[PDB]
């Protein structure tokens, strides 16, 4: 009974992790298919009533279907998401918060600084019985037992991480032990971790991505009452296509510089507003009937909102916008006005902007060569040059690739860690022992077999 | 080997010396030739020491956010988390006895839908806690 | 085959003046800046064109009153009556326009939605007028480099 | 310009040693060694604050490396900064 609905539980929880990625596609297909067939949208004959016109007439029926399987499918990605994207993320949490817990203390001899949401957050997990759920490392309590046990209190550090000193000495004595079957709705409910699904809980919902889809979720939803709502699906296409990515890295990489920039343009406006304020009134008068003036700068907020609407939208300037000058005794004065506006404004800053873009392209481009530079002239490990290994015919590429790959550098830790203890070679307990004391004086660092083994090898 | 204070280490370290550092070493390796190199780098030395001893002789004589934050997700998960609290899920499970895969299915959507509702909730608590606290 | 048809139709020998970018290779050079990001300049076109349709969605649930072209009292001629000719009207006068939609929109002045279309307007010049077109020029500039 | 004089300012910085101007290559032969160079044996905060301790220290206690380098240092003469050589390269064989 329990163990077959568990079983299928598990199934379902499989199916989704593995198409998860296949219905976020399906999912923006989908919005491309709705928003297509609301470009046919009419609106009809007071009360506004939208109507979708069509000859054939199943468009209508279509696009009922379509909001529907939208909508399932966007549930769909959250489940698939919570499925398979979420262990990763609370075993990074878990990881990050274990070493600062041990190598840092960040619990016993310093504290979080109280505005940091993520510390104050992880002061839960620290008491429950199921830490280390995801992090391999089950002897993290163990260790800070061990360092910290003897300076600040064994008995507050076990209070603190939640070891109970009652069970290990219940269960070194003799005990008595009655067991308790699965089939129990009682057992199962005490099963339960309630603090440590808190927690995680918590650590979901403070998460970015999983916002992003709970996000989609409501416009989905939101598409429903109203249909215009699933256009705000098409700003998902950033992250489904990945060449839309390098496009958009061009704007996101200066982007404080790029919205400073606007800043600067504002503040300059406004200096310009304020001259114009000022001294030239007379000529911000942009009604053609005589009778009714419609003076935009006789108020400061408005004739902000005329130099930073229309005369910055103008191409020309402020100048092509405003009465001409001719035949002023401000004449002079009123065309290095417009001359600087025109030059400052439109053309400069503009420019920074665009320059702005382009030196972002540049940037990114320099960057991806300099990484190919390097990864094809050293090595990752050692950092020897490729030239002492290619004084033996194809030597940087074998030495890359069978002595120093930083993928059999990952099969390793993954067989160390996958390999129990009590088996472990002389190496292997060498290597264990320096990873868990996280000291990397192992990895090879200005060395290699064949430099130490120069004179014999040849 | 000599002696370095704790006062000059302290004022060399603080924000105002690193950044002269770095324009000093910007300007040396830009616009900075090697026969003055070491001329350069003595009088810069030289005004930092100044520097740091008047600092060093002038010198000697979103909280509220973060705790809606976490109340509102502690307020919230109590709530959801209440439905498993309650124990009256026998009633349920006299027909989980009795459930089909269709209904099981069903239930397994129905938590992660209680789920999203919960984080709508906790979003909502937010806003309003943000906004309490601004007024 | 175009040369044949340019028999039928004297015009059809216009095509041949397609040739010159094999024919000098100095050409080839000018056209690579072009070609070297070609993938990315159309899709910067597709991102232009969802980002257009956007406003244009926003302006047809919001801003319809401002959107008459005709001088005529008695016969409005409403461009944002309709989604597909809105989302016409704004892609090629709106992008095409040096300032943007507000150039060739009603003036918003003494409305109730000064503000919101006011930032609609200025929104759409940034993003639209301002960033995109760079976004492109800088994939040409970074094709020379 | 402005970026690629702060690129080129990064890349000399982590390649070469301000002091010396011996590459990082070397040092590197021993591990970590052009840090521990650069951290340790030819820091200029190093050279600041002996700068400041020698102006600090009053001349009759002055020791004679520091003797040395003050009048060095009043003749405005800069021999006594190592340039192209450093301990390690004295004591090549020695040491190793
Ligand atoms: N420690 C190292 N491990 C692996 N490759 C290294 C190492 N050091 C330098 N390299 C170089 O890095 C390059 C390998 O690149 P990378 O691993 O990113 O993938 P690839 O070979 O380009 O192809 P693929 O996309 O199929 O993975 C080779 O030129 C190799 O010589
Ligand atoms: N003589 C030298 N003294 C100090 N650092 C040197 C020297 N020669 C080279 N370096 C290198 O310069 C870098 C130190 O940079 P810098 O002193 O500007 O500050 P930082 O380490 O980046 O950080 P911070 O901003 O905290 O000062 C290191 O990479 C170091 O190896
Ligand atoms: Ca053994
Ligand atoms: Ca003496
Ligand atoms: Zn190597
Ligand atoms: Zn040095």
């Amino acid at each position: 009974f329990w163990k077959k609905i568990i079983a299928y539980q598990q199934k379902l929880l499989n199916y989704f992790a593995r198409n998860f990625y296949n219905m976020r596609m399906l999912a923006l297909f989908v919005a491309f298919a709705i928003n297509f067939i609301l470009l046919f949208y009419k609106v009809s004959t007071i009360a506004v009533h939208y109507v979708l016109e069509e000859s054939s007439g199943y468009m209508e029926p279509t696009l009922r279907i379509l909001a529907i399987l939208h909508t399932v499918i966007s549930f769909f990605c959250i489940i698939g998401y919570y499925c398979l994207k979420v262990p990763l993320v609370i075993f990074k949490r878990e990881k990050e918060v274990a070493r600062k817990l041990e190598f840092d203390g960040l619990y016993i001899t310093e504290q979080p600084s109280e505005d940091d949401i993520k510390g104050q957050w992880d002061r839960l997990v620290i008491n429950t019985q199921s830490f280390p759920n995801n992090y391999w490392d089950k002897f993290v309590k163990r260790k800070v037992m061990d360092k910290y046990g003897e300076f600040y209190g064994r008995d507050r550090i076990s209070e603190l991480l939640g070891m109970d000193k009652a069970a290990l000495d219940f269960s070194d004595a003799r005990e008595k032990k009655k067991p308790k079957k699965d089939s129990s709705l009682s057992a199962v409910l005490n099963s339960i971790d309630v603090k440590y699904q808190m927690w995680k809980l918590g650590v979901v919902f403070t998460d970015n991505s999983f916002l992003y889809l709970a996000w989609y979720m409501t416009m989905s939803v939101l598409g429903h009452y109203n249909n215009f709502f699933f256009a705000a699906h098409l700003l998902d296409i950033a992250m489904g296509f990945k060449t839309l990515r390098t496009i958009l890295s061009s704007v996101t990489h200066n982007g404080k510089q790029l919205v400073l920039t606007v800043g600067l343009l504002a503040v300059v406006v406004y200096l310009y507003t304020v001259v114009a304020f000022n001294f030239f009134r007379k000529f911000y008068n942009k009604s053609e009937d005589g009778d009714t003036p419609d003076m935009k700068c006789d108020d400061m907020l408005t004739c902000y909102m005329f130099h930073m609407y229309v005369g910055v939208r103008a191409g020309g300037g402020i100048g092509d916008e405003i009465e001409d000058p001719a035949g002023d005794e401000y004449e002079i004065y009123r065309i290095i006005f417009d001359i600087t506006f025109f030059f400052f404004v439109i053309v400069i800053l503009l420019a920074i902007i665009q320059g702005l873009i382009i030196d972002a392209f540049g940037e990114l481009r320099d960057q991806q060569e300099q990484v190919k530079e390097d990864m094809e002239t050293k090595c990752f490990i050692c950092g020897i040059g490729n030239d002492y290994f290619d004084t033996v015919p194809h030597g940087f590429e074998t030495h890359t690739l069978q002595e120093h790959n930083l993928a059999n550098y990952l099969f390793f830790l993954m067989y160390l860690i996958n390999k129990d203890e009590t088996e472990h070679t002389g190496q292997e307990s060498y290597v264990w022992k320096m990873y868990q004391e996280r000291c990397w004086e192992f990895f090879p660092a200005g060395d290699c077999f064949r430099k130490q083994y120069e004179d014999q090898l040849n | 080997y000599f002696e370095i204070s704790e006062s000059s280490r302290t004022q060399w370290e603080k924000p105002q010396v690193k950044e002269s550092k770095r324009q000093f070493i910007f300007d040396v390796v830009n616009e900075g030739g090697e026969k003055e190199k070491m001329e350069l780098f003595v009088n810069f030395c030289e005004d930092t020491i100044f520097e740091m001893q008047l600092a060093a002789q002038i010198s000697e004589s979103s909280i509220l956010t973060v705790r809606s934050a976490l109340f509102a997700l502690r307020y919230n998960i109590l709530t959801l988390m209440r439905m498993l609290s309650l124990k009256s899920l026998k009633k349920q499970m006299k027909k989980v006895k009795k459930m089909t895969v269709k209904d099981m299915v069903t239930a397994f959507f129905s938590s992660y839908w209680s789920i999203f509702m919960t984080l709508l909730h906790f979003v909502a608590s937010v806003f309003r806690g943000f906004f309490r606290i601004i007024c």
